[PDB]
């Protein structure tokens, strides 16, 4: 019984954009030391956070990202 | 009560009693040693009968020597 | 916020737990047949008999040698007689000997006086003797007089 | 030499003289065995 | 040739016994760990932690210490008695004649074989005249081992043990009523060496009575 | 935060020590004055806090102390590797697993132990190993004694490799003590890099040689006409012919099309019809979803990077009304002592070796593991013991941290402190509940024997008298039996046969039946139940009372490894912390053999056997466990004097060497009680006996000899007595099982 | 239950100013009690009792599989 897991759609990419963007709204919010990192040029744009801590971000998002892809690939969204 | 004997090979070094856990043990003057000192054991219904006096002894047979007797609610040293 | 507090006196090796002694445990068992204020021996005694009578004619009646057997309900009722009869032989040569006062604790400040004196206790072996019997003998009417009961079919399916 | 100290130990030596008798006494009831008494 | 080794067994436990009672009775009025053995009497537990250690010095170590030499002696010579009677009796000598001079075929022959009609004195398919005899071998096995208990733990953890006995009884409700007249401390040691001695030895002779009776009575009876 | 920092060259590499034994105590060295130098010598030479009083030196000995051990435990598997591959019928083996018995040791004939080379198959004589390497390489992919030899020369080569970092770690360059103190990076690395690349590691092993090699072993193929791993790399077409979603690449992975890897990586559930071991489609897919988690789990704490947890506010931030201030102290606890580490450590160590144990009889790993019976029974005997060892040492070393480490002024009204502070409340309702599982585990056996010894068999309790059904672990079951489909509806079949379903059989014996818990199950369990909790009871006790007691107040003056405090207070015999050690290694031999014997009983009575071609199974005894396993006479006769009869009819055989360890055994059992049962005050004067006959003939030694010391005597007689009887145990286990299975 | 002997406790025991709050307690009681409870119990009829009555078994099982409409959400 396979769980149809939906072969690369760009829905799929928008799901990983979105929990990215979730991944990073939920660290602004509760993360305790964000400002840790090198350096990153435009510090604006990416909040104010070090490289680190953006691949802290990245890396939750791409966690969510797959829960969430496999999970409504399984359930039959996207 | 136990009895603590001290008998006259002492040679005064107060092992007996800094080892002595319930004060039974003290020193007096003594004129017979070198150091000036023997033990006595006057609270000796306090004793418990450890043996770390007999324990730091350092004759070749022990100075001080503890004779368990009759047993007290001091000497099985119960809380209760 | 410490719910785990000593009874006042820290240096007393005792811990005034929630289990112990917070406010639904002081009282039931400050208000039990023992430790009761108002209570005299041979009425601490009766009920403490009678709750005990009671609750042993259980594993003898259902437990026994003559569980399978319609003389089961009636030696049950013989050994719980027995038992009862044995443990006051136990309360009166412990308070034969002689009793001191009972222990005070963080759940029970008050302790019964008149069970702090040899003829207290006696009072007490006695009441429990007439409430141990009376209890065997009610329990043993209840299991009886219906002669099924299938109360009692529960906890003999189980203890087959 | 420190090395040869420790060599002399009662322990590195035991263990040498219990090997060597036992070495013996194996190749003896190797080349030699079956000998329950002196015939 | 399997009456020579158990006579020399017999031969080591008679010299051992009489090595542990010769040793504490010449040793009871001192010797150079402890001078005046003579002034605490015949039993006492030790002398302290002191002087190296003093476990077992009174001239009652002899005897605790000699019981089970003897026990052992007599269960040697007595399975070498049952054993050889057992071969003689049955009318096949040979079996105690071969097997005799190796300890798997005392092991084997006489204690496994001949425990068979002893533990099926009682099975699931019924009960044999020689279930008392079963159940005194499991009584003597149940005995000698709780003698083990007394032998081998000694008094302090029993004594920490029971202060907290203590205290759960005197901090519960209802039951602090009940107060002891004497307070209930640990079984001292010598006490505890007497005990687990009157353990091993009841278990000793009660598990090869049953063993010696139904093993003799289920073949000849 | 965390950064490499050492001492160069901080120990010169001479020899001058090893020439001067107690160097490392300052007590040890004013020489042999009495012999119990000599075991001075040998029982503080690991102790390092009681050495050097400087965290620094005690971590940097700990840490080349480990090497060394991974040297040692590198050298015998390389041992066992060259075992398999030069003095094993491996080869023969795995032409047919199922008539031939693994074997992997030769004896050498020069006395008559020739007849200890068993008849195993294929021309081979040797001992029948149980060890299960030979089903691991099976499961490995290894198909050939070469792929063994290198896998030997490695392990040399890895042992040579830590022995040189062992040297290096303590001679040329040694870390600092904070380089200690940071276990927030040593986690991370030994979650995501230790375990989860581990995993992660084997998950790839076992995609790349492990399931092609064994589908093609499976399948019927004979070993040396099976392809090399190698090609199956090199060349994917012979890789994807079997399994055939290899012909696209690794994108699926990566565009979360992971359902195609559907055909290798499995949920099945099951055992393999064909082997009788874990579908190795399972053992992958388990494998890289723990890799992934474990991975996911290293990058919790923070190291460097600001990123992650620091390990004290989480235990800052837990605590509670009952409790107060909480967990604060902890993370100093268990970064300024070792043993409070060790103690924790080798308590989830030993508990995690016992469920090694409990899990590989049920769900057997390997192919044609539960085949061979003896395999299955001493590998699970032997977890048991080993895991019962390392709770009892987690005991000890809890012990020793009580009062060697532990400090007051760091432990106020936190966890530790009220535990200290509710002692009494923990050991007294501690040995209720030991008094109430000894009363109804042990008199429930006690009553059993009595009607049936009085002839009440309607009076007992059994499953045909009064029943004691395990209701709870019967509903467990059941949900087990229905979980695949129900509660895990991707699960082919259940987690095991154990739980319900149908018989798992390979060949003509059993790999695994349902296991049904009746009455016997109910009874052994509470005696299980019991022995644990009695081994807590004098574990737990010897911590909590390690300090001190109404007894003794000053204790941790005296020690931790202290035989008395004297015969005052009534005799103030094993009040020790070591002491309670020495009681619960008697009482996890009982617990443990309680535990084989269930085993060993249950599995031979119920479980294994032969397969009927009508379809019933014929046990080993034949189902003796419902009705004699509620009985100690059904305990001793039926189990060990029945199964007994294999090892005392050993003898003139190949399972010999069995009987003459069971009899060494008892014999070292036996030589137990001469130091557990006698005291030091009889051997010190029986010695001064002897001296005196050596004085007569100028044979007085240098060093005087004096009897074994009181802890030395009760470590002598517990490690005798431990030996004796896991020998025995080791003897009847094995000889039985290589005779009926 | 566990709510109301919560907010009796003086951690948690609410101030005058949270009881008199009248403009957030409207708000949540209109959009939250009233709306989001009423959009609930819209998700129960179009997911349970209107498949239920067309014969079609829902459950706790089937409300992630079962499609309320055949053009589900587009
Ligand atoms: C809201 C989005 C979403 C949805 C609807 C699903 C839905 C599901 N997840 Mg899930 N998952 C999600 C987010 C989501 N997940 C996230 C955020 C994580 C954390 C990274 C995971 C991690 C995850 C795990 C760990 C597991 C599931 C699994 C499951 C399935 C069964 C769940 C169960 O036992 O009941 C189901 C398809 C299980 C499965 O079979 O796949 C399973 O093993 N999910
Ligand atoms: C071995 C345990 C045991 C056994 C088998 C029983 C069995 C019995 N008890 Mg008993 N009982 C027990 C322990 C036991 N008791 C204990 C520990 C207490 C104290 C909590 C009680 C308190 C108790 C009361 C209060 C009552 C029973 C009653 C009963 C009867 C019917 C049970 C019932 O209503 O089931 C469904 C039966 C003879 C009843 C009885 O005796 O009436 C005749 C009844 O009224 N028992
Ligand atoms: C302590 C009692 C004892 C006794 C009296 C013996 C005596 C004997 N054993 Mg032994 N045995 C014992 C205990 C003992 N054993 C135990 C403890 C084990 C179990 C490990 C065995 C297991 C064993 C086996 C398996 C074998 C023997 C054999 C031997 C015989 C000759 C051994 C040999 O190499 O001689 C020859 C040795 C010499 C001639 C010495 C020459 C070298 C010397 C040291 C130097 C002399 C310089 C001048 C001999 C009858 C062997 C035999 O032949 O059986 C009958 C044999 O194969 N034994
Ligand atoms: C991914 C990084 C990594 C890896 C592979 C490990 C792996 C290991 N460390 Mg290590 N460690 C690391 C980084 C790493 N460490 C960090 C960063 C710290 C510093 C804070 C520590 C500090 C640390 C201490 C102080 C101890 C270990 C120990 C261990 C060993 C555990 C014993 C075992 O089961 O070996 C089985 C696994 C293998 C043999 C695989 C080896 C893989 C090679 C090295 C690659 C193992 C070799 C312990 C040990 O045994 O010391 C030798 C020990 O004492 N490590
Ligand atoms: C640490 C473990 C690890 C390692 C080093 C490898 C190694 C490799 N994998 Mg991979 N693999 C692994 C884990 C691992 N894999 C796991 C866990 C999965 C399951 C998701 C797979 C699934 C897999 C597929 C589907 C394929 C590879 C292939 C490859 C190869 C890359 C292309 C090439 O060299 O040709 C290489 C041998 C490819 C290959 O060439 O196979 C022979 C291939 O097609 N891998
Ligand atoms: C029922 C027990 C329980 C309760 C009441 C708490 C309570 C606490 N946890 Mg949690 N937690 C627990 C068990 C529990 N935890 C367990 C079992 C684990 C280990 C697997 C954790 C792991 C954990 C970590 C890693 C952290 C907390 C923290 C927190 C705090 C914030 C709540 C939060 O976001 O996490 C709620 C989590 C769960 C309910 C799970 C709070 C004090 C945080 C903290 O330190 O706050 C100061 C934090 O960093 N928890
Ligand atoms: C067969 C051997 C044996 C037996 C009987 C015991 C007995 C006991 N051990 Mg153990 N122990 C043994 C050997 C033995 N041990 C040895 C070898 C050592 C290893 C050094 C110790 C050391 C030891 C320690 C270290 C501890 C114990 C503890 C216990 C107690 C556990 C509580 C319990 O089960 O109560 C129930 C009693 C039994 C199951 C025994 C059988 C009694 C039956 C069931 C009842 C029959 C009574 C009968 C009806 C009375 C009427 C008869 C009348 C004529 C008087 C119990 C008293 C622990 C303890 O006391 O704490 C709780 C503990 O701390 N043991
Ligand atoms: C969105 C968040 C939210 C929600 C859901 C709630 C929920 C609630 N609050 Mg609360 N409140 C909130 C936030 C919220 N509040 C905020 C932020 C404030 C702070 C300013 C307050 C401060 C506050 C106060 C001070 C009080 C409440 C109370 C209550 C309860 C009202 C009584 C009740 O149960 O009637 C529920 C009634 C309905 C759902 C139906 C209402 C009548 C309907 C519309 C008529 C038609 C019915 C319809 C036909 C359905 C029929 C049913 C069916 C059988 C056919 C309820 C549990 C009280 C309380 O303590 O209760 C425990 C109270 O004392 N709240
Ligand atoms: C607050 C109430 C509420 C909630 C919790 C849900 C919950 C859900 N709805 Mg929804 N539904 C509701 C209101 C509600 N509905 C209302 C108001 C309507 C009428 C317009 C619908 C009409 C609707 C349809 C048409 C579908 C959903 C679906 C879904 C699912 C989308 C999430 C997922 O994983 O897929 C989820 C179970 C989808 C679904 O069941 O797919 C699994 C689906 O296609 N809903
Ligand atoms: C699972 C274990 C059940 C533990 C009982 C939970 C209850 C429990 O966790 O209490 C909850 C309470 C936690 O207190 P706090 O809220 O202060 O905890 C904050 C924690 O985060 C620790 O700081 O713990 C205690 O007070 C300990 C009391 C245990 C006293 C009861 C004895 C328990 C042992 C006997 C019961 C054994 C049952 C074993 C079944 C396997």
């Amino acid at each position: 019984a396979v769980p149809t897991t939906l072969e690369w759609n760009l829905n799929v990419g928008l799901t990983m954009i979105v929990c990215n963007i979730v991944a990073i709204a939920f660290a602004k919010y509760t993360m305790k030391e964000p400002g840790a990192g090198p350096k990153l040029p435009g510090e604006a744009f990416f909040g104010g956070m070090g490289l680190p801590a953006l691949l802290a971000t990245t890396s939750f998002g791409h966690l969510l990202g797959a829960g969430v892809i496999l999970g409504l690939a399984s359930l039959g969204a996207l | 009560s136990h009895s603590v004997k001290i008998y006259d090979t002492c040679i005064g070094c107060t092992q007996c009693v800094r080892a002595c856990p319930l004060d039974v043990l003290e020193m007096v003057p003594w004129d017979g040693c070198k150091a000036g000192q023997i033990a006595s054991s006057p609270r000796t219904e306090d004793c418990v009968g450890c043996k770390r006096c007999e324990t730091a002894c350092p004759t070749d047979f022990l100075s001080i020597r503890v004779y368990l007797g009759a047993e007290t609610t001091r000497s099985m040293g119960l809380a209760y | 916020i410490d719910v785990v507090n000593h009874g006042g006196d820290p240096q007393v090796g005792n811990l005034s737990t929630p289990i112990n002694g917070s406010a639904f445990t002081k009282a039931f068992i400050n208000a039990l047949p023992a430790y009761r204020k108002g209570l005299s021996p041979n009425r601490r005694g009766l009920e403490v008999g009678m709750a005990h009578g009671y609750l042993l004619y259980g594993p003898f009646a259902v437990l026994g040698p003559l569980r399978l057997t319609e003389y089961g309900p009636t030696a049950g009722l013989l050994a719980t007689i027995g038992l009862v009869s044995i443990l006051t032989i136990c309360l009166s040569i412990y308070g034969a000997v002689g009793v001191s006062k009972p222990t005070e604790t963080l759940t029970t400040p008050e302790v019964p006086m008149d069970l702090a004196t040899k003829e207290g206790w006696s009072e007490f072996a006695g009441g429990f003797l007439l409430g141990g019997c009376g209890g065997a003998f009610f329990a043993f009417f209840l299991c009886q007089t219906p002669h099924l009961q299938p109360l009692i079919e529960v906890a003999s399916n189980i203890w087959s | 030499k420190g090395l040869t100290t420790f060599l002399s130990t009662a322990p590195v030596l035991i263990t040498a003289l219990l090997v060597f008798t036992a070495g013996l006494l194996i190749e003896f009831n190797r080349f030699y065995p079956d000998l329950l008494f002196h015939p | 040739p399997g009456d020579f080794l158990v006579h020399h067994a017999i031969a080591l436990g008679l010299h051992t016994t009489t090595l542990i009672l010769v040793k504490g009775a010449l040793d009871a009025r001192g010797s150079k760990l402890m001078p005046d053995k003579k002034d605490f009497g015949f039993s006492f537990p030790c002398d302290g932690p002191g002087r190296g250690g003093t476990c077992d010095i009174s001239a009652w170590d002899a005897f605790y210490l000699a019981m089970f030499w003897m026990l052992n002696t007599l269960g040697w010579l007595t399975f070498y008695w049952h054993w050889k009677h057992l071969g003689i009796w049955t009318g096949n000598v040979a079996q105690f004649n071969e097997n005799s001079t190796y300890l798997m075929g005392w092991f084997r022959d006489y204690l496994w074989a001949n425990s068979a009609q002893l533990i099926n004195g009682y099975n699931p398919y019924g009960v044999n005249n020689l279930s008392v005899w079963a159940w005194m071998f499991l009584f003597g096995h149940l005995v000698w081992a709780t003698g083990f208990m007394f032998l081998i733990s000694w008094r302090g953890y029993w004594q920490e043990l029971i202060e907290t006995i203590v205290w759960a009884h005197e901090r519960t409700p209802l039951a602090n009523l009940v107060r002891w007249k004497d307070k209930p401390v640990a079984l001292s040691i010598v006490q505890a060496r007497l005990v687990g001695l009157a353990h091993f030895t009841v278990g000793y002779i009660l598990t090869y009575a049953a063993f010696l009776i139904a093993s003799t009575a289920g073949k000849f009876g | 935060k965390a950064k490499v920092i050492v001492d160069k060259d901080p120990v010169p590499t001479s020899f001058e020590k090893w020439g001067k034994p107690g160097h490392f105590d300052r007590t040890l060295a004013r020489g042999p004055k009495t012999t119990t130098w000599i075991w001075n010598l040998h029982a503080d030479a690991h102790d390092f806090d009681s050495q050097t009083s400087d965290l620094e030196d005690i971590s940097r000995k700990i840490f080349s102390a480990h090497f060394g051990h991974l040297a040692v435990v590198f050298v015998w598997l390389s041992g066992m590797y060259f075992h398999g591959a030069k003095f094993s019928n491996y080869s023969a083996w795995l032409a047919d697993p199922l008539n031939i018995k693994p074997s992997a040791q030769v004896v050498w004939p020069v006395v008559g132990q020739d007849i200890l080379n068993a008849d195993v198959g294929g021309g081979f004589h040797g001992i029948q190993i149980t060890s299960g390497f030979f089903q691991l390489w099976r499961a490995s992919g290894i198909t050939n004694e070469y792929q063994l030899y290198c896998t030997a020369i490695g392990g040399l080569v890895m042992a040579g490799l830590m022995l040189f970092a062992g040297w290096f770690h303590y001679h040329k360059a040694a870390p600092k003590l904070e380089w200690f103190q940071n276990v927030e990076s040593m986690m991370n690395h030994h979650l995501a890099g230790l375990l989860g690349l581990g995993s992660l590691g084997w998950a790839g092993h076992q995609i790349h040689v492990s399931l092609p090699i064994n589908k093609l072993l499976d399948a019927g193929v004979a070993p040396n006409e099976i392809p090399l791993p190698h090609e199956f790399i090199l060349d994917p077409a012979k890789m994807a012919e079997l399994y055939p979603s290899f012909a696209q690449g690794l994108t699926p992975f990566f565009t979360l099309n992971w359902g195609v890897y559907s055909d290798f990586l499995t949920f099945k559930g099951g055992l393999n019809p064909v082997t009788g071991g874990l579908w190795l489609s399972d053992t992958a897919h388990h494998h890289l979803a723990i890799a992934v988690l474990f991975i996911i789990a290293g990058h919790m704490y923070r190291t460097n990077w600001g990123i992650g947890h620091n390990m004290k506010e989480i235990l800052e931030g837990h605590k509670g009304p009952f409790t107060g201030e909480g967990h604060k102290g902890l993370y100093e606890i268990l970064t300024t002592s070792w043993h409070a580490q060790l103690a924790i450590n080798l308590a989830l160590l030993g508990s995690l070796t016992i469920i090694v144990a409990q899990h590989m009889y049920a769900m057997p790993p390997y192919p044609y593991l539960a085949t061979d019976y003896g395999t299955q029974l001493s590998i699970f005997t032997h977890h048991m013991w080993i895991g019962g060892f390392l709770i009892v040492g987690a005991g000890a070393h809890a012990s020793i941290f009580m009062v060697r480490d532990y400090d007051p002024a760091k432990n106020v009204n936190n966890l530790l402190d009220r535990v200290l502070r509710h002692r009494d409340a923990i050991i007294s309702h501690l040995n209720w509940v030991c008094i109430w599982l000894g009363f109804h585990s042990f008199g429930l056996y006690i009553h059993n024997d009595t009607m049936r010894a009085l002839g009440r068999p309607q009076d007992m309790f059994s499953d045909s008298a009064i029943q004691l059904q395990p209701v709870f672990a019967q509903w467990i079951q059941g949900l087990h039996a229905a979980a695949a489909g129900a509660t895990a509806p991707f699960a082919s079949a259940g987690v095991s046969p154990v739980f319900g379903g149908e018989v798992v059989a390979v060949g003509g014996k059993v790999a695994m039946m349902p296991i049904t818990l009746g009455t016997a199950d109910f009874m052994v369990h509470h005696i299980h139940a019991f022995t644990i909790h009695v081994t807590v009871l004098i574990l737990l006790k010897g911590v909590l009372y390690s300090r001190s007691s109404r007894l003794i107040p000053d204790k941790a003056e005296l020690g931790f490894r202290f035989p008395c405090d004297g015969p005052g207070r009534g005799g103030t015999c094993q009040v020790s912390g070591w002491d309670h050690v020495f009681l619960g290694l008697f009482w996890m031999y009982n617990s443990l053999s309680i535990v084989i014997f269930h085993f060993s009983w249950k599995m031979q009575s119920d479980v294994w056997g032969t397969v009927l071609p009508d379809g019933s199974v014929s046990h080993i005894t034949g189902g003796n466990f419902a009705q004699s396993a509620i009985t100690i006479n059904g305990w001793l006769r039926d189990f060990l004097w029945a199964q007994a009869a294999n090892v005392i009819n050993s003898y003139g055989s190949a399972l010999s060497a069995y009987g003459i360890m069971f009899l060494a055994g008892h014999f070292v059992f036996a030589f137990s009680l001469m130091f557990l049962f006698s005291g030091r005050g009889y051997w010190q004067e029986l010695i001064e006996s002897i001296v005196w006959a050596h004085n007569k003939l100028k044979l007085a030694p240098a060093i005087q000899p004096r009897a074994l010391s009181i802890v030395q005597g009760r470590a002598v007689g517990v490690a005798h007595y431990l030996l004796g009887g896991i020998v025995t145990t080791w003897a009847f286990f094995l000889c039985r099982i290589l005779s009926v299975g | 239950l566990f709510a109301g002997w919560l907010h009796l406790q003086p951690k948690f025991r609410p101030s005058l100013s949270w009881f008199k709050n009248a403009e957030s307690r409207l708000n949540h009681h209109l959009a939250g009690l009233f709306g989001v409870s009423s959009l609930a119990w819209t998700g129960h009829l179009v997911h349970v009792a209107i498949p239920e009555s067309r014969g079609v078994h829902v459950g706790w099982d089937n409300f992630l599989s079962v499609k309320p409409h055949p053009a589900g959400l587009a």
